[PDB]
């Protein structure tokens, strides 16, 4: 089933990618790096959540709709796989990539709340840093920056630890074990998808939106209220 | 403000580089009632160079 | 300002391990050159030799070692103009399929261990009929399979 | 408003006839070096600026059709018939520059799609949209 | 044009800066610019020449030093000369378009009847070439060769749809590549290799364009022609396909892409290889009997260069190419 599967990988391959990764791979001078042995997750996360092709030379690439489908997307990971291999992707226990059952270690039919907090003090050592509390991203130097996590899925959450896509560092299966890395999800997957008791969330950036919020909408309609109760003269 | 923990290698005492596993306390229940145990985890860790 | 000459995301390499030598107008590349040594204890030099050689100089890897040291392998084709060998160990070497279309061939590596550390740089020596290639290379473990494992307190 | 009212037949009745042309050549001329068939952009194109030209001159003609006989048209017109109240014109305004203002914030709010600079861009635009109508009609301060 | 340039000088001035051209509708586009050129001129000149007039003529110190007085005629309606002058404009470009109708569609005719057709691949950045059908006169079998790839092709077709299902536009999936040729004869341009199609001369020859991405287009300055082309051609409503009557002469020609792409718009040459007849089947015999060789090594077979030597590729780095240098040494 692969071996007729990399037969469409190549022909997709060639067609696009090419020109910055060259024919056997071996990547171009300054147009875009080797990828020999990146494996079927590299692949899987880069094209999927749609970053490749890049069509400019930035201080990073952008996520935005994807030039392939699924199957398309396989067979590309299928024929980079054929040269070195290297990390594979999570099959679920009938072969179908794993989805919505990466929700933590202990996950049965829904989040377990043992695992969301394990997973919130992982997060808030490793991933927090570069992105925010809750995942709602953050700058870097010279124009790049940590995008926010609620885009992607728990596959391209798990291959984007698993392979470092840029300037993220790569988390190795055994840095963070699969346990870690499902409790990682499962608090990622908890925090996006649960409302916030207290009213609207004003974005959950921090100080700063609560800041704007007031300190310009809020004092301007009570200026406007005095100005109802008061003279202008 | 001289000194850490690492001011224990000097020349006193074997101090791996110990990793954080943010472990939780674990609970136990029983007739006797619910509460909560951190005899059995340990948050420190320590690591081989392949990992 | 960041879509200069200079720019963050021309400067990348892939993020693997394998250390990588030759530039575009080089004649044969050696790709992700790196030694595995998994922790039961088995090693060997994991690799892929591209030839981009213009001139069509067809070349058949002659030898490799680590450090000096002879690294076992078999059963290598020349290796045409645009085409790549992989070398990797055998466990590791049977995870993924040989592609019947395209040039692509498998071979599989194995050496005993000296004493490499985890972690350290080794530097590796090929050579081929028309000459040879030095590189250093780092020495870890192989990836696990992606999933399988907890971690385990005891 | 005679002249203007009936000079702008010529254009609008050029666009039909262009548009009906060019529907017929295109549906028909199965010419080498292109495609055949009917191109909807273009013909919709042409046939509402025909329809622009025509919603103008029927409007002005139907106006111009009321109107008596103005002495900015009247060929030998004394300077002392025009004499009078032309009409009320603005001295001066400040909410241009600040429903412009209100645009620029609302445009930049779907540049980047932040929900809320979107939502408080209309509402600043209808504001400031508001405060201009209401400019010559504000209440005296009511003591 | 049927009728030739004036030729010499008068025609390297009128050229004006043309190339000479190797098709037969090459020669006609040629003809034709040379006498709007001359035509050209002639208005340019004569109506030069009356600002000219009006500069150093029509000046008022010498009408008022000729005692002429403050003023001119105060002239304002001619209308016999008015309507002469606006009846010859009508009668210099009815005249004008009628030739241009004639060598036009001389040029776009589709029933060339060709011997090769090729389809051909844009995609950012490079172009890829396969020879799609070969006249049994050229082709190695004696019967026409055929190239469509059975497998890579079953591949496209069944790219249209049910990637376990999305088919947004219009029912099928937003990533079909049905309308894309996959050929077994195939050259694969690269940023390593400027690619090169091999073509015979003297025959009536078919291009089949097509584009995985964005729109680009084709260019060969020696056809004096270039087309669009276009992602799912059929649903553009644009033609994909056009013939050239014959190419006429041998040689080496770059062609360049006119349509603008992208980043690396620039670096998207490639060169169109034009060789005796005779060893175009020697050049598909080879190609099709040993897939496995380069085309470098297909043109070294012929006993030509197996590179292109019209354009090189340039280079890669961002920042060696400063010095001016930027030519990449194919060997
Ligand atoms: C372009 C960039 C600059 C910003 C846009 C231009 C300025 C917009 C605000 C003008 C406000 C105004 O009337 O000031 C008059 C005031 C002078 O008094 P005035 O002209 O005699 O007042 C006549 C009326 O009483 C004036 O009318 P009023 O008495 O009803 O007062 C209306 C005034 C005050 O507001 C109110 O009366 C209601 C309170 C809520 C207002 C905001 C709601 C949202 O409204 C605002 O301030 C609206 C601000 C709109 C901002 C649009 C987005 C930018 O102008 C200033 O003192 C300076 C104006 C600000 C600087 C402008 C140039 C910057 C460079
Ligand atoms: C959160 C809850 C906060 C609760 C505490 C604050 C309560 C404030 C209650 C409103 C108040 O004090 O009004 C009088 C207070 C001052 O009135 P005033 O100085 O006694 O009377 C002279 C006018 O302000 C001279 O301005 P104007 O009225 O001639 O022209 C501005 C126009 C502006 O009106 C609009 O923007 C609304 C236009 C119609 C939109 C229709 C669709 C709405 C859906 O009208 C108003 O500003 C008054 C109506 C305000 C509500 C409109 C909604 O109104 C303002 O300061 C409103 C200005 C900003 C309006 C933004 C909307
Ligand atoms: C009744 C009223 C609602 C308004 C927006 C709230 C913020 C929000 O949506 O955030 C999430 C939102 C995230 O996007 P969203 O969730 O897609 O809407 O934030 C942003 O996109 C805006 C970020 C703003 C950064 C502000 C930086 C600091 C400004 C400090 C200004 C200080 C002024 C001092 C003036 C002194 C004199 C008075
Ligand atoms: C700063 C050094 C980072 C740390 C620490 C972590 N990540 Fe990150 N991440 C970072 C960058 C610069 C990027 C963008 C990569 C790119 O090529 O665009 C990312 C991206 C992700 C994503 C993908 C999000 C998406 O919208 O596709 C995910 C899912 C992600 N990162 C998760 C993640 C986790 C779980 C981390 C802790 C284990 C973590 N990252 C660390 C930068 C940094
Ligand atoms: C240039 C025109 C590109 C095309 C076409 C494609 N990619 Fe690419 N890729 C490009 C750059 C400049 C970079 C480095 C910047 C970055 O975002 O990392 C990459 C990187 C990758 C990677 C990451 C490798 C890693 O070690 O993580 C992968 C896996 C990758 N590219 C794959 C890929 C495939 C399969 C493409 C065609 C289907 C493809 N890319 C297009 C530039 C370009
Ligand atoms: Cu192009
Ligand atoms: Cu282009």
């Amino acid at each position: 089933d692969d071996q007729a599967l990399i037969s469409e990988g190549k022909d997709l391959y060639d067609v696009a990618c090419i020109t910055c990764h060259g024919v056997n791979l071996q990547g171009v001078e300054d147009r875009g790096p080797s990828l020999v042995g990146v494996g079927e997750g590299a692949v899987y996360f880069q094209v999927h959540s749609g970053r490749m092709p890049i069509l400019r030379n930035e201080a990073q690439a952008e996520r935005k709709a994807p030039r392939y489908t699924e199957a398309q997307t396989l067979a590309i990971a299928a024929y980079v796989a054929a040269n070195g291999g290297g990390p594979g992707l999570v099959y679920n226990e009938d072969g179908t990539l794993a989805m919505e059952e990466l929700r933590g270690e202990n996950y049965d039919g829904q989040i377990t709340s043992a695992d969301v907090a394990r997973g919130g003090d992982l997060f808030r050592l490793n991933c927090a840093s570069c992105h925010n509390f809750t995942g709602r991203g953050g700058a870097l130097s010279s124009g790049k920056y940590a995008p926010n996590l609620d885009a992607a899925n728990e596959q391209e959450i798990y291959q984007a630890m698993l392979t470092g896509p840029q300037n993220m560092p790569k988390f190795s299966d055994r840095q963070l074990s699969a346990d870690e890395k499902k409790d990682i999800i499962a608090f990622i997957k908890s925090t996006k998808e649960t409302p916030s008791p207290g009213g609207y969330s004003l974005g959950s950036l921090g100080p700063v939106a609560e800041g704007l919020f007031m300190w310009v909408f809020g004092i301007l309609v009570l200026v406007a209220a005095a100005m109802w109760i008061g003279s202008r003269s | 403000l001289w000194t850490s923990g690492w001011t224990l290698v000097e020349n006193d005492v074997k101090v791996y580089l110990g990793r954080d596993t943010a472990a939780i306390a674990e609970s136990h229940t029983d007739a006797t009632g619910e509460h909560w145990s951190t005899t059995g985890v340990s948050r420190l860790v320590r690591m081989r160079p392949e990992d | 300002c960041s879509a200069g000459q200079i720019t963050q995301t021309s400067s990348q390499v892939a993020a693997v391990d394998g250390n990588q030598a030759g530039s575009a107008n080089d004649p044969v590349l050696v790709r992700d050159v790196t030694v595995h040594l998994t922790t039961d204890g088995e090693a060997g030099v994991k690799f892929t030799a591209i030839n981009q050689d213009t001139s069509h100089t067809s070349h058949t890897l002659e030898s490799v070692t680590v450090d000096g040291e002879e690294v076992e392998l078999d059963d290598a084709e020349p290796i045409e103009r645009n085409c790549s060998l992989v070398a990797d160990i055998q466990s590791e070497l049977d995870l993924i399929e040989e592609p019947e279309v395209g040039c692509i061939q498998h071979v599989a590596t194995s050496l005993e261990n000296p004493g490499f550390a985890y972690g350290g740089v080794v530097p590796v020596e090929f050579v081929f009929d028309t000459g040879a290639i030095t590189i250093d290379a780092t020495v870890s473990a192989p990836v696990l399979e992606s999933g399988v494992e907890n971690r385990e307190v005891g | 408003m005679k002249s203007s009212a009936k000079l702008m037949y010529g254009p609008t009745v050029f666009m039909a006839a262009m548009a009906v042309i060019y529907i017929f050549a295109t549906m028909h001329v199965s010419d080498g070096g292109s495609v055949k068939g009917v191109e909807w952009v273009g013909s919709v194109a042409l046939v509402l600026s025909a329809g622009l030209t025509l919603m103008l001159g029927v409007y002005l003609h139907f106006t111009e059709v009321r109107v008596d006989v103005l002495p900015e048209d009247w060929e030998e017109a004394e300077v002392a018939d025009k004499a009078g109240t032309l009409g009320f014109f603005s001295p001066s305004s400040i909410w241009p520059a600040a429903m412009s203002g209100a645009v620029g914030f609302l445009a930049f709010g779907v540049v980047y799609f932040h929900y809320w600079m979107i939502a408080v861009g209309l509402m600043l635009l209808i504001f400031t949209i508001t405060k201009l109508n209401l400019q010559y009609g504000v209440p005296k301060e009511k003591h | 044009c049927e009728v030739a340039p004036p030729g010499g000088v008068l025609g390297d001035f009128l050229r004006m800066g043309w190339p000479d051209g190797i098709t037969p509708e090459a020669v006609a586009m040629g003809n034709f610019w040379s006498w709007v050129w001359v035509a050209a001129w002639i208005i340019g000149i004569i109506m030069w020449g009356l600002f000219l007039t009006a500069i150093f003529a029509w000046g008022a110190k010498r009408a008022e030093k000729r005692g002429e007085g403050e003023f001119p005629k105060q002239l304002q309606y001619n209308v016999p000369l008015e309507l002469v002058l606006t009846i010859v404009p009508i009668i210099i470009v009815m005249v004008l378009f009628f030739f241009t109708v004639q060598t036009q569609d001389k040029v776009t005719a589709l029933d060339k009847n060709p011997e090769v057709t090729v389809d051909v691949t844009a995609y950012q950045w490079n172009w890829k070439f396969g020879y799609s059908e070969i006249d049994g006169s050229l082709a190695p079998g004696g019967q026409d060769y055929q190239g469509s790839d059975p497998e890579r092709q079953a591949a496209a077709e069944a790219s249209k749809k049910d990637p376990s299902g999305d088919n947004p536009i219009h029912g099928n999936s937003k990533s079909d590549v049905s309308y894309l040729e996959f050929n077994r004869i195939e050259t694969l341009g690269t940023t390593d290799e400027i690619p090169v199609m091999v073509l015979p001369v003297n025959t009536p020859i078919e291009f089949n364009l097509a584009s995985a991405d964005v729109a680009h287009s084709f260019w060969v300055p020696e056809f004096l022609f270039k087309r669009d082309a276009y992602a799912h051609p059929e649903a553009n409503k644009s033609q994909r396909v056009f013939q050239i009557e014959e190419i006429t002469e041998e040689g080496a020609f770059v062609g360049r892409c006119a349509e603008m792409c992208g980043t690396y718009h620039a670096m998207m040459n490639f060169e169109l290889r034009v060789v005796d007849r005779d060893s175009f089947a020697e050049y598909i015999s080879f190609r099709d009997s040993n897939p496995d060789a380069t085309n470098a090594q297909a043109l070294e077979h012929i006993g030509q260069a197996p590179y292109a030597t019209s354009t090189s590729p340039f280079v890669s780095d961002r920042t060696a190419t400063r010095d001016g240098e930027n030519t990449q040494s194919n060997a």
